[PDB]
């Protein structure tokens, strides 16, 4: 579908995330919608780009593997498809008029909010040669948060890859060893997760504390 | 004590009076502590200072 | 060590009082540097200053040979067992300074990865504040542990100052309960 | 439901008929500013912040007041530069006056019209001209500190206390510029909703003295919440800073309180702080109370408990969360083998724990308080919704002014409250009102359709009233509710907190009841001998035949013979008390434990309707509710009660689910014949007010000073007889003592005279020892 | 601006939103307080830093506080090439490599 | 014999409430409970190395010295140390807990009743 994907929706004015410290404001719905794919005339080298890959990947491959294209800012991100991740990226890495040598790495994203597409792993791509640059986006649910590991194409991921699985749980099959980079092996818990809690403590003052900012009112 | 980062500030207010006034207006700072081992000096809570009460001094 | 078992008089109070002179005099550190503290630790033992003006020159790499530990860092939880390995496998006496607001109570970062001090897994000689701290903050505060080390008992005073201190500390209310115009 | 569908930029929506611009652009997305509207508020379109483009409209409309039409097209400050403007303009005008108070003003950070002039307003003043100045803050007060400078006069103050609650004791005074939300001349804001309007005001004009410079809006822990105070089970938003609450707004939950509170809810939180909570278990030695360990403390509570055995009774309190009650429900069936449970701290009887269960108990969500909105007729039986469950008289008057809601009292006078709700009286005197019900039956009111009856826990003081409303209910059709007066009534009648009831409202007499239960219990059987009630208990222990008592979050002072409760826990040889401040009974007990206050545990309330009110633990603190206390009580005394947290006593709650089985009997009760007073002496009426000296509204002076001052009320004829006069102080009596208050000559039944049930000075049960409906004297 | 009594805000500004602006007061303390609402979306960011391709990917929920900041720190995948620099060398040659690399531990573990 | 269990923070309120949970005779089915109370890790180090202790809670907040640190000192330095409870203020620190060795731990606020429970199952 085309509609946009939205991450959270605010209930209220002033952007209060509970009932509100004044009667009468919080009757506003607003939806936080990521940008929606761009129409189709996409700026710059991107529509050469997409086109290439259009042409590279058939129109039945190009429909499956690629879920959207979206434009924000003069920044080009292709939502990829699961699964069909490994392909598209040796298309790009490997098409002479692609040529995306460069995968500068892999970072999680959560959305708790988005049914179905919790987790985005995103692959900021750059073609030294053509001197351009992309970011795939793939989207996995929480519940089964396997997206395909790219190590057989990107190399460098396999330590990113490894620093989302241990933040956000996103399980790179495929991947040699997933093991936590950061964060202790007998950690619990994936702390880039808006599930996990901040795990602050509060400061001490003379005759008070402040809780940490994760407990404290928020707008 | 909003913008500091690091909650290093702790302020509570109270009212000015007659009988007991500290600082013009209605509202002056009873309590104002500054906990250093959370300070990171980063200088936000002056640019925050409505009344230039808060400042910065180079002793160290 | 027999130097400690002297009897209470004057021997053992010249004695301590040497010894606190040297101690502070050759506090070398430990080559344990963090996180920014780290850098700014190198800039202190850098020409601008000179760390090396109170004897304090040699940086230990070894453990073993290092008298003084300057966290200057932050202390993840990763980090704990080995800053705590690192402090036992000196040999005594050690002193631990806390530079930085990160080592001394978590400074800014009051989260799930760092410890909130290094007070946790290691005593504290001396905190120090500072994000980070400049190189003259730092030589102050090493001045405030010779200051401390040079004022330091041995012996059946070492019993005595820790009867004294423990005594003195179990009535001091706590942080929390110092409500002054806290309403 | 007919949709309109209209364009609000450039997208379209369908939103139902009469529902207005702002609304719709809500529902949308989109943020029209706005100060004067309000969506429980009559829209007034007063502020003007709202305009917004209408096609085929010269001047831009407030959108706040602009009902949709079919296919109409309207263009905000998001596509309409000209809306823009005028928004633009009207933000403008709203801060040329205004003062340069945002640091020292409370509503700094949360504050509407900051938000709205970032979002709306011009970059830069424009104003170099002279502000208006008033003299500020000024008191309208004991709890609202009004600074009219920061006032933007949208009204909604004075909105709110004519419309929602009808208070009107502050309006809109003087005239142009010189506009001022006023009191009278002296006269008190004096609405048991005030603190509404702090909440209600888009600026810092109306503030708490309270909350007065305590905090700023990141300094707050804010938590979700119900209010501990009755059953009306507010939403409630707790906030506090260094671990002390600082307030409690309204929060928000249509289907129970909109919007609202009132003063006790919003205020009456100090309780827990005023330096008479018990911090640590207490033990009796030498005849003192004395710091104990827990263990030292459950071991000597387990060792008397099991001396006590069956001879024991359990008083749960009405201020216990459904897991709470269910604790101290299970914790005397098995752990004491006993049935002597009653959570009524209270007058009561036989007759109402017979009603409760045989209509209210397992019968959840039944008459819900969107059925009280559109019921034709309501009816009160012992019932002033003002000082009980105040949100219940709020519903009430928004049923009276949108759908007509026409309302009956059979009460002995007018209160306040039932003014209001424009009711009409039905004048018995107290005892008489089985009479006034069986004399309704043929009421043509009551017979239409969705007609209501609500029925006070007072009306249980009168023996033959509650039978006599369940008839009245059956032979009319109307849905018969019961709305207590304390938060855990409810709960601990789900609860089977009852002589007569067990969890999920089936009978103890119901020997498949008992089995269903000693199942989910994992246990042989539980006792068959019938329970005492709290009277019955009471006057059991006084007589010394009680071994034990466990007293959960109990004032004696309740309770109708106090002196005689003093007595019977005094007596008893053998007192276990979990209390959360020092009291009577605490002072009197052999074993105390403190339980964590709301604020600080998990739990659920039940409210009138039968609706779970679940809140979470806002404060964090080593402090245990009485679930764990019981049960780490009967785990020293070696039997598993298995409730180690409020989840746990959830889930077994669901296990036993509804009875379902043979409705227990209705009460029918006998309508004895009522006493008749001579010369000089009255029948007693009375009902506790709102802001009366509960032991829970302690700690807060201006919720206090904020309350209605005590007075006795009497007809004309009866003051007369006793010789008085409005004003003079006329002094009501009986053996225990005498209450003296002010003479308030009242339209009244003669030989009727009324007292605060418990407001300071009045405190009817401790001094004169009798209940609502009994024979007491009186004089000048 | 400074003074004689250290650094603050510059008295002409306090003058201007405590005496005169109200607008400029409300500007002040909501952008210091709340601070700026930033759009939703996405948008990853690079610049050249001294140790490599030092990369940000941001993201905006439309708050006042960043939804996700995920630093591509060079050091991070510079110390993949440790293997690549070390393995089969002396360990003298290892630490030079190592030196090389020059990683920045901050940035690596942020 | 009476059981000596060594209570450490520099909290007095913390060791009250240590003292509370844990009366004279927790579980009256074992021994009375003697309380030393030391607010200084060199103290703590030296009743420990006076030994004789049955449970030592170490409130793992102590501002100079962490009861975790101390926690691990102590068994790393005295022979048949005796079992470490320890109260962590952070439910993140359970980690650190798990390092130091200690044979339980606590969280803050100290319940009283889980607190019991794990010196029981300790001195059991
Ligand atoms: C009336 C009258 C005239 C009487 C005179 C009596 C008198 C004074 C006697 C003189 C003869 C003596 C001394 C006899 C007494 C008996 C005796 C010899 C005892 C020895 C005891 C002993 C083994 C040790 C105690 C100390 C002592 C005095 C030992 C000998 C002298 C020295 C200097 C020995 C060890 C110290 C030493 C050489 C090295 C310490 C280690 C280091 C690393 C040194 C410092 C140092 C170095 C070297 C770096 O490389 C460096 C590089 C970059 C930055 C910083 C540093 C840095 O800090
Ligand atoms: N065990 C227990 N006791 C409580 C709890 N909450 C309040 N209490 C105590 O219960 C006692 C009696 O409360 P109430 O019967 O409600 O008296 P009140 O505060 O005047 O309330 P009203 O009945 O409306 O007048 C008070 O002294 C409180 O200390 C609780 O959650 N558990
Ligand atoms: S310098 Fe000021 S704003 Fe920054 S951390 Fe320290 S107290 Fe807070
Ligand atoms: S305290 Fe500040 S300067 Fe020191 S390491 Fe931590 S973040 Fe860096
Ligand atoms: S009411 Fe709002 S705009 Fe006016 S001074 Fe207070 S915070 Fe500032
Ligand atoms: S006091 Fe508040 S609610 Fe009343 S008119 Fe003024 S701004 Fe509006
Ligand atoms: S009406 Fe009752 S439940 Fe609602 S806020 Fe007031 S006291 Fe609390
Ligand atoms: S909100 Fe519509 S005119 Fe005020």
């Amino acid at each position: 579908g085309d509609e946009p994907e939205i991450i959270a929706v605010r209930r209220g004015m002033f952007g209060n995330r509970d009932t509100g410290d004044t009667s009468g404001y919080g009757r506003l719905v607003r939806p936080v919608a990521l940008p929606g794919s761009t129409p189709r005339p996409y700026g710059g080298y991107f529509d050469a780009v997409m086109d290439r890959l259009a042409e590279v990947l058939g129109e039945e491959r190009y429909a499956m593997s690629i879920e959207r294209v979206v434009v924000y800012r003069d920044q080009l991100t292709i939502e990829v498809s699961r699964v069909q991740l490994p392909a598209v990226a040796s298309v790009l890495r490997d098409d002479p008029d692609l040529r995306f040598e460069l995968c500068l790495g892999v970072s999680g994203v959560h959305y708790p909010e988005d049914t179905g597409r919790e987790l985005h792993a995103v692959y900021p791509l750059m073609s030294i040669t053509h001197n351009r640059r992309i970011q795939l986006e793939v989207a996995a649910p929480d519940a089964d948060p396997h997206i395909p590991s790219l190590y057989a194409v990107y190399p460098t991921t396999d330590w990113h890859e490894r620093e989302t699985y241990d933040f956000f749980g996103i399980i790179f099959d495929g991947h040699p060893s997933l093991t936590r980079i950061e964060m202790p092996d007998d950690w619990e818990g994936h702390p880039q997760r808006k599930d996990y809690p901040l795990g602050g403590i509060p400061v001490e003052y003379h005759g008070a504390q402040i809780p940490p900012p994760d407990q404290r009112r928020s707008y | 004590a909003w913008a500091c980062p690091a909650d290093a500030i702790y302020v509570e207010g109270a009212d000015n009076t007659a009988d007991e006034r500290y600082s013009p207006g209605e509202r002056y700072g009873r309590v104002y502590q500054i906990n250093y081992l959370r300070c990171i000096g980063c200088g936000l809570c002056i640019e925050a200072c409505p009344t230039r009460a808060l400042t910065m001094t180079t002793e160290y | 060590g027999l130097e400690e078992r002297l009897p209470g008089g004057i021997l053992l109070s010249t004695v301590e009082t040497v010894a606190g002179y040297v101690r502070k005099g050759s506090l070398w550190p430990a080559t344990f540097g963090l996180a920014c503290c780290a850098i700014e630790m190198m800039s202190t033992a850098g020409p601008r200053f000179d760390i090396a003006r109170f004897g304090m020159e040699r940086f230990s790499a070894t453990p073993r040979q290092a008298d003084l530990m300057i966290v200057a860092g932050r202390v993840s939880q990763k980090m704990a067992p080995v800053l705590r390995q690192i402090y036992d496998q000196m040999v005594e006496p050690k002193w631990v300074l806390a530079m930085g607001v990160c080592a001394s109570s978590g400074g800014m970062f009051n989260n799930y990865a760092v410890v909130q001090g290094v007070d946790h897994v290691v005593p504290v000689d001396i905190y120090l504040p500072g994000c980070p701290p400049r190189p003259e903050m730092l030589l102050h505060a090493i001045l405030k542990l010779h200051d401390k080390i040079q004022q330091m008992p041995l012996g059946v005073n070492r019993e005595e100052a820790i009867r004294e201190a423990e005594q003195a500390a179990l009535a001091v209310p706590p942080t929390i309960e110092l409500k002054g115009l806290l309403r | 439901v007919e949709m309109v569908s209209l364009t609000i930029d450039d997208h379209e929506i369908s939103v139902p008929k009469g529902t207005l611009l702002i609304r719709a652009a809500e529902l949308m997305g989109i943020q029209i500013p706005r100060f004067c509207d309000h969506p429980l508020l009559d829209p007034v379109g007063a502020c003007r912040q709202c305009l917004v483009e209408v096609e085929g409209q010269r001047k831009p409309m407030a959108s706040c007041t602009t009902t949709v039409m079919p296919d109409m097209v309207v263009r905000t400050q998001f596509t309409s530069e000209a809306a823009d403007k005028a928004q633009r303009g009207v933000m403008e005008l709203l801060l040329i006056n205004h003062p340069l108070d945002c640091p020292i003003c409370d509503k700094g950070g949360e504050c509407p019209l900051q938000n709205q002039a970032m979002s709306n307003g011009r970059p830069e003043t424009r104003f170099e001209d002279v502000k208006r100045t008033f003299p500020k803050p000024i008191s309208i007060s004991s709890q609202v500190l009004l600074d009219r400078e920061r006032c933007v006069l949208c009204a909604r103050c004075t909105r709110f206390s004519s419309q929602i609650a009808g208070d009107p004791f502050i309006d809109l005074m003087e005239r142009g510029a010189l506009q001022q939300v006023g009191i009278g001349q002296d006269k008190p804001f004096q609405s048991y909703f005030s603190g509404n309007t702090v909440q209600i005001c888009p600026v810092g004009a109306l503030t708490g003295t309270a909350y007065r410079f305590r905090a700023r809006p990141f300094d707050l822990v804010s938590s979700p919440s119900v209010c501990e105070h009755c059953a009306s089970g507010c939403a409630q938003r707790t906030d506090h800073r260094r671990g002390k609450v600082l307030r409690r707004l309204a929060g928000d939950e249509p289907e129970v309180n909109e919007e609202w509170n009132c003063d006790k809810g919003r205020w009456a939180f100090t309780y827990a702080t005023v330096g008479d909570r018990i911090t640590t278990p207490m033990l009796r030695d030498g005849g003192v109370l004395r710091p104990a360990s827990w263990s030292e403390a459950l071991t000597v509570a387990a060792a008397g408990l099991l001396t006590a055995a069956g001879s024991t009774g359990v008083l749960v309190g009405g201020r216990c969360t459904v897991e709470d009650a269910y604790a101290y429900a299970k914790f005397a069936r098995m752990v004491l083998n006993t049935n002597d449970v009653d959570f009524r701290a209270r007058p009561h009887s036989a007759e109402e724990a017979e009603f409760l269960a045989a209509h209210v108990a397992g019968q959840t969500m039944g008459l819900r308080y969107a059925e009280l909105e559109n019921a034709p007729t309501v009816l009160l039986a012992g019932f002033e919704p003002e000082e009980e469950s105040p949100i219940v008289f709020l519903r009430l008057r928004k049923g009276v002014r949108k759908n007509g809601v026409q309302v009956v009292a059979v009460a002995p006078w007018a209160s306040r409250g039932l003014t209001k709700l424009a009711g009409t009286v039905v004048p018995t005197v107290p005892g008489d009102e089985p009479a006034a019900l069986d004399g309704m039956h043929d009421d043509d009111r009551l017979r239409r359709p969705g007609a209501v009856i609500l029925v006070g826990e007072r009306l249980a003081t009168s023996p033959g009233a509650l039978s006599a409303a369940v008839r009245l209910a059956a032979a009319t059709g109307a849905r018969l509710a019961w709305i207590p007066r304390r938060a855990g009534e409810r709960g601990a009648i789900e609860a089977g907190a009852l002589p007569n009831l067990l969890p999920g409202g089936r009978p103890v007499d119901d020997a498949d009841a008992r089995a269903e239960v000693a199942r989910a219990w994992y246990i042989s059987a539980l006792p068959e001998a019938p329970g005492r009630d709290t009277a019955a208990i009471l006057s059991t222990a006084a007589s010394g035949h009680l071994a034990a008592l466990l007293v959960g979050g109990v004032e004696l002072g309740d309770l109708p013979d106090p002196e005689l409760a003093v007595a019977a826990v005094r007596t008893t040889p053998f007192v276990v008390s979990l209390e959360l401040r020092e009291s009577a009974v605490t002072e009197l007990a052999d074993v105390v434990f403190p339980v964590a206050p709301v604020v600080e545990k998990a739990g659920s309330f039940l409210n009138w309707e039968g609706r779970p009110r679940p809140f979470a633990p806002s404060l964090k603190t080593n402090a245990i509710p009485d679930l764990r206390v019981l049960h780490y009580l009967a785990d020293e005394i070696g039997v598993d009660l298995a409730l180690p947290t409020a989840e746990a006593a959830d889930a077994e709650l669901a296990q036993l689910g509804t009875w379902g089985g043979a409705r227990p009997p209705a009460p029918t009760a006998p309508p004895t014949a009522r006493p008749e007073a001579g010369s000089g002496q009255a029948v007693l009426a009375s009902w506790r007010m709102l802001l009366d000296a509960g032991r829970l509204q302690d700690g807060e002076p201006h919720l206090a000073g904020t309350a209605v001052r005590p007075v006795a009320r009497m007809s004309a004829a009866t003051a007369a007889g006793i010789g008085a006069s409005d004003g003079a102080p006329v002094t009501v009596s009986t053996e225990r003592g005498a209450v003296t208050l002010p003479l308030a000559v009242t339209d009244m039944p003669d030989g009727v005279v009324w007292l605060p049930m418990n407001s300071p000075g009045s405190a009817v049960h401790q001094r004169l020892g009798v209940t609502a409906g009994a024979v007491v004297s009186i004089g000048a | 601006k400074l003074g004689p009594d250290g650094l603050g805000n510059s008295p002409e500004h306090i003058a201007k939103i405590m005496g005169r602006s109200m607008e400029g007061l409300i500007h002040h303390f909501k952008l210091v307080t709340e601070g700026i609402r930033v759009p939703p979306g996405q948008v990853y960011v690079a610049v050249e830093s001294p140790r490599g391709e030092l990369g940000v990917h941001m993201v905006s929920d439309g708050g006042t506080r960043p939804y996700r900041v995920h630093y591509r720190d060079p050091s991070f995948t510079n110390l993949q090439a440790v293997a690549a620099t070390c393995e089969g060398g002396m360990v003298a040659d290892a630490i030079a490599a190592v030196a090389s690399i020059d990683p920045v531990m901050g940035g690596v573990d942020r | 014999a009476p059981l000596r269990i060594l209570v450490y923070s520099d909290n007095p309120r913390t060791r009250e409430q240590v003292r509370l949970a844990l009366g004279k005779r927790i579980h009256p089915e074992l021994p009375e409970i003697e309380y030393v109370d030391v607010a200084t890790a060199p103290m703590a180090i030296s009743q420990m190395d006076a030994g004789g202790f049955d449970l030592a809670i170490l409130d793992g907040e102590a501002t100079p010295a962490g009861g975790m640190g101390v926690a691990k000192q102590v068994k790393d330095e005295i022979d048949d140390c005796p079992p470490i409870l320890v109260l962590t203020g952070r439910a993140d620190d359970a980690w650190l807990a798990k390092w130091s060795r200690a044979e339980a731990a606590v969280p803050h606020p100290i319940d009283p009743i889980r607190l019991s429970d794990a010196v029981v199952s300790l001195l059991r």
